[PDB]
């Protein structure tokens, strides 16, 4: 049951935009809301608007009286001395929970006429037209205007609808929440050149009287959120999909060919989504709009999707398709599980995000793979078992402070951190796993059916909302409609893992006692961490001995540490028979190094990730080396990588050596065993017999059979040994001599990769290769035995870094005249001179990146030059780099490099709370107050930026380099 | 343990009591080389009549 | 300026037409 | 950019 916040309730919104002026980046137009009171002596109507000045409101076609204020605008006052941060985070809360449109309130308070009384009382409907202006607005849209001279469309000049959950209040005024669901018509009155996309269906686009204008009438029948709703304005070229018929991709011109390549595998996204749920796409169109310099990498919208440009790829560029193929993939599934089904309170969020999240992850399984779907959850839940281990921890489903571990107010979407939006979302698909676990998969996509069909039955209603909140789930509904289907609650694992907040850390050892031939297992949980919780659970433990792999179920009650579990035969030693593995095959295992009283060949706690867990086991390291070598799965190939790298005995390094040589092993563990292998050879250096490490590899598989040093020329369509190749010089550069000196033979081999390079012959580029070659001479740099303190000058270079500094001076002029395809030499060149610098054999000067961090440039580019310039005044203490860091945040024209520069100075901070700096005067808080309080008023991302800033520089209390 | 030096033709011939004896859990607990073997403390006497029949 | 000579940098009006397009084709 | 996953060998059905 759904009972509004707001004492009325919308039915119908008219959105007409005129004038969009791009020389002076101004809208002009009218809203005209029609809402039923709900209540009676509804007085006073409180709308959702930021950055619009409101010339007009008429309410019933009656002149009605309006009062604007904005609390967020200023949060705290000017002259208030408090500098403390709890303070400002409470008064943030308290600011934009007093604009909140899921509580009664709203920032544009319109009063109801007098003569109207008697039309609201008897609850009879209300017509309210705001007419407004956007004068020149700072993040409300996305505008671009390229100084090329000629008409708007001859230059290129496009409009976005820019901003995060509900920011539709910065260019229209609304009720700018998600629970507030209407039918839309919307019309935008263009340039004749352009074209002006948005959601729902195009019903006509009419002329203007001297037809240098038309209007684009679009008319949205299934009832969406003020949020869901976006625009595209600009001279785009359309291509309609020639597999499926309603979907329209635009593009920027000149990228046809891009578009046309890059979205040609939509339609099996559209498949997949619409064959393991039984709904077909709820919505009318689809449509893809690419656009330059985008807020996020994909934003998803009722009916719309916004990528960014960057995301086109041609047909001969690799390393990019999985990454565009599955931004692609996650738009549609919040297609389906953001957009059609919305959230009934902020609270429930967990929910959508989890869906959209699973049935993502479900896509990639079917398309990439079990192993890249095992490989990407366990990336997933290292990122949580860090980030919850690093600070407090995620709680979905807040009841309302729930969590007063953190630096700011998890009551709102727009006082969050996008450490904890990206680290929420990221939970919240894992604990869907989890529900899947407990509850079988064709269960869990039959509850996801039921909510679909009840959100489409819904959609196709008239009644205002008598069934309109059917397409609005809560957790409730969700777990009613999940004991529906099954019969069985999930109230424990609800309980456990979403209003809880914590992960659970295992500590495993293990003896066999070969009287009562038992393996004896000891688990203790470390449960006073700050991130962590107690697990009481049951818990999966697979042991592989010599007569196959059996699985256990051990009970891990609070006060239980040794589980006894019994043992089979040895019988497979006294005959060499084959050992049975954990699919149904067996293999032929070399029984030398193991153990002759214990029949146990491995043990795995917890193999399935059921728990959100981090697990540290004491095997003994020819376990973890047959692990590594006869395991039927990634993640327990992955894990046995991560911890021979404690042990670095020469089996384990015919081990890894084994791993690496052997096809039809999944190409990330050999990736993984590259990086496992140089750590080892650097760990038994004067005892290494023969050549570095994998030299004689790269030459036995990558290389001419009559030619050792010549590399063979590239072709790159195995897709498995590219990646491998262009992986293995980069592990190869970490070898160092007992000198700590990179070998000159390793230099002399990268040095040789890179000069017979040819790259005629395959139908692929060539940037990803050359740029991890740049890489791999990057890795190489020790740092230089300055004397003295001597300036670094060209004469006492070293003999080594000249020939570094003579290849990264050519790849980047040639990248001046033959550029790659994101300047991915660029980048690599950028992080190979700070590399250089950070080290003393380049002199330290900030200037080049300081110039490539112009506006003109790159993104990637740009973003390169700002992490050089943060590690320099990082590493120099300079005062007027920094100045210059927080001007760019203050005034750039791209909002996603301000963010990137505010998240790029949280992780590597000039100082920490702990650091006596030079640079911690009063001037320094001041102007971070100022930019928390003021400066950062329009984005919503940079106001939690700037407060992820002033915790990291200055702490939870007040500043104490003040007076 | 009680180490117990032998022949290596001889080491079998104390573990097939061990799968014979049904008085505790397990006679031989831990397997050094052919040439030495462990035991709980009680069957040196016993073995003495045992190597008569041996 | 005789060693490692680097052509400056300039800016474009428009940089995505020369980062993303291919040129040979 | 593809499966590169040898499944056939692992599971065979």
């Amino acid at each position: 049951g759904f009972e509004s916040p707001r004492p009325y309730k919308l039915t119908h919104q008219v959105v007409c935009i005129n004038n969009i002026n791009f020389q002076r980046k101004s809208v002009v137009g009218f809203v005209e809301l029609t809402i039923f009171p709900t209540v009676a002596n509804l007085n006073r109507i409180k709308l959702n608007s930021k950055q619009c000045r409101i010339y007009r409101v008429r309410i019933n076609d009656l002149e009605a009286a309006f009062i604007y204020n904005d609390p967020t605008l200023e949060v705290c006052h000017s002259e208030s001395k408090q500098r403390n941060l709890n303070y400002f985070s409470n008064a943030y809360a308290a600011a934009v929970s007093a604009v909140d449109p899921d509580a009664g309130n709203g920032e544009l308070c319109i009063k109801v006429p007098s003569e109207l009384w008697k039309h609201v009382d008897e609850l009879k409907v209300l017509k309210i037209h705001i007419n407004f202006s956007l004068d020149q607005p700072k993040g409300g849209l996305h505008f671009v205007v390229p100084s090329v001279e000629g008409s708007m469309a001859e230059r290129g000049a496009h409009v976005f609808s820019c901003g995060y959950q509900n920011s539709t209040r910065f260019w229209f005024p609304c009720v700018d929440s998600y629970s507030e669901l209407c039918t839309w018509k919307l019309e935008f009155t263009v340039d004749a050149a352009m074209v002006a996309v948005s959601n729902g269906d195009l019903v006509e686009t009419v002329y203007t009287h001297d037809m240098r204008k038309k209007t684009f009438h679009y008319m949205l029948t299934i009832p969406t959120a003020a949020s869901n709703i976006s625009l595209a304005i600009g001279p785009f070229e359309i291509l309609v999909d020639p597999y499926m018929h309603e979907v329209t991709h635009f593009c920027l011109p000149q990228l046809l060919p891009l578009l046309k390549h890059t979205t040609s595998y939509l339609h099996e996204v559209f498949e997949f989504y619409e064959e393991i749920l039984t709904c077909r796409y709820p919505y009318s169109c689809f449509k893809t709009v690419f656009i330059d310099e985008a807020y996020v990498e994909v934003a998803a919208y009722a009916s719309m999707s916004i990528f960014s440009t960057n995301l086109l790829h041609s047909a001969m560029i690799i390393d990019e398709t999985p990454l565009t193929r599955r931004c692609l993939a996650q738009s549609l599934a919040q297609q389906f599980f953001g957009c059609f089904i919305s959230r009934m309170s902020w609270s429930d969020e967990w929910v959508l995000k989890g869906i959209s999240g699973y049935i993502y992850g479900l896509w990639m399984k079917k398309t990439f793979g079990v192993n890249e779907y095992r490989h990407w959850i366990k990336e997933e839940l290292d990122k949580i078992v860090a980030y919850e281990l690093k600070t407090g921890g995620v709680l979905l489903h807040p009841i309302f402070n729930p969590a007063s571990h953190l630096h700011f107010s998890i009551k709102h979407p727009h006082t969050l951190s996008w450490e904890y939006y990206s680290m929420f979302q990221c939970k919240a698909h894992l604990v869907m796993r989890l529900i899947e676990n407990r509850i079988s998969m064709e269960f869990m996509l039959q509850v996801f059916n039921k909510l679909l069909s009840l959100a489409s039955t819904a959609s196709s209603q008239k009644f205002q909302s008598h069934m309109w909140s059917q397409m609005l789930v809560s957790t409730s509904g969700f777990l009613k409609s999940i004991s529906n289907v099954s019969g069985k609650d999930i109230q424990p694992l609800i309980k456990q893992w979403v209003d809880q907040s914590g992960v659970v850390k295992f500590y495993g050892s293990f003896a066999f006692n070969r009287k009562r031939n038992v393996l004896e297992l000891e688990i203790k949980q470390d449960y006073t961490s700050p991130g962590t919780q107690k697990y009481v659970g049951p818990l999966k433990v697979t042991v592989q001995e010599l007569d196959g792999s059996f699985n256990h179920t051990l009970q891990i009650e609070e006060n239980s540490l040794k589980h006894d579990i019994p043992c089979h035969s040895k019988s497979r030693r006294n005959k060499k028979k084959k050992i049975p593995l954990m699919n149904g095959e067996e293999v032929d295992m070399d029984l030398s190094a193991m153990d002759a009283d214990s029949p146990l060949l491995w043990i795995r706690i917890d193999p399935d990730m059921s728990v959100l867990r981090k697990v540290e086991f004491e095997q003994a390291d020819f376990m973890w080396q047959y692990q590594l070598r006869y395991e039927r799965d990634v993640v327990a190939q992955q894990e046995s990588i991560l911890a021979l790298e404690k042990f670095p005995t020469p089996a384990s390094r015919l081990a890894l050596t084994d791993i690496l040589e052997q096809e039809q092993c999944f190409y990330r563990v050999r990736m993984s065993a590259c990086f496992c292998l140089a750590k080892i050879a650097n760990s038994m250096v004067s005892t290494w017999t023969g050549p570095p490490a994998m030299k004689s590899l790269f030459t036995r598989m990558f290389c001419c059979k009559s030619c050792p040093n010549i590399v063979k020329t590239n072709n790159f369509m195995s897709f498995q040994s590219y990646f491998l190749q262009k992986t293995m010089p980069v592990a190869m550069a970490l070898l160092r001599d007992v000198h700590n000196l990179c070998p000159k033979e390793v230099l002399t081999f990268i040095l040789d990769l890179i000069k017979y390079n040819d790259n005629r012959k395959n139908k692929f580029s060539d940037n990803y290769y050359r740029a991890e070659m740049i890489d791999a001479l990057a890795n190489s740099v020790t740092p230089a035995v300055s004397v003295n303190n001597e300036v670094r000058t060209l004469d006492n270079l070293n003999p080594d870094v000249r020939l570094i500094l003579e290849e990264i001076t050519r790849f980047l002029n040639m990248e001046k005249l033959l550029p790659s395809y994101r300047h991915t030499i660029t980048v690599s060149c950028l992080r190979a001179i700070r590399v250089l610098q950070k080290n003393g054999h380049v002199p330290s000067d900030p200037a080049l990146f300081k110039s490539y961090a112009e506006y003109g440039h790159f993104v990637d580019i740009r973003i390169a030059a700002l992490e050089a310039v943060v590690d320099y005044t990082k590493v120099d203490r300079s005062y007027e780099e920094l100045q210059w860091l927080l001007n760019m945040i203050q005034n750039d024209p791209v909002p996603y490099v301000r963010h990137k520069i505010l998240n790029m100075l949280t992780k590597n901070p000039p100082f920490t709370k702990n650091m006596e700096s030079p640079l911690c005067n009063e001037a320094l808080v001041d102007q971070l107050w100022k930019l928390m309080n003021s400066g950062t008023s329009h984005d919503w991302r940079l106001r939690c930026g700037a407060v992820d800033l002033y915790f990291t520089l200055f702490g939870l209390s007040r500043p104490s380099c003040l007076p | 343990g009680v180490l117990i030096e032998c022949d290596p033709a001889m080491k079998q011939f104390l573990l097939y009591l061990d799968e014979s004896n049904a008085l505790g859990k397990k006679f031989i607990i831990q397997d050094i080389d052919d040439t030495h073997v462990f035991v709980i403390a009680e069957l040196v006497n016993v073995l003495q009549e045992r190597v008569g029949e041996l | 300026v005789s060693t490692f000579p680097l052509i400056a940098a300039r800016p474009f009006t428009i940089p995505y037409l020369t980062a993303l397009l291919p040129s040979e084709l | 950019p593809w499966n590169l996953s040898n499944d056939e060998y692992y599971y065979p059905k």
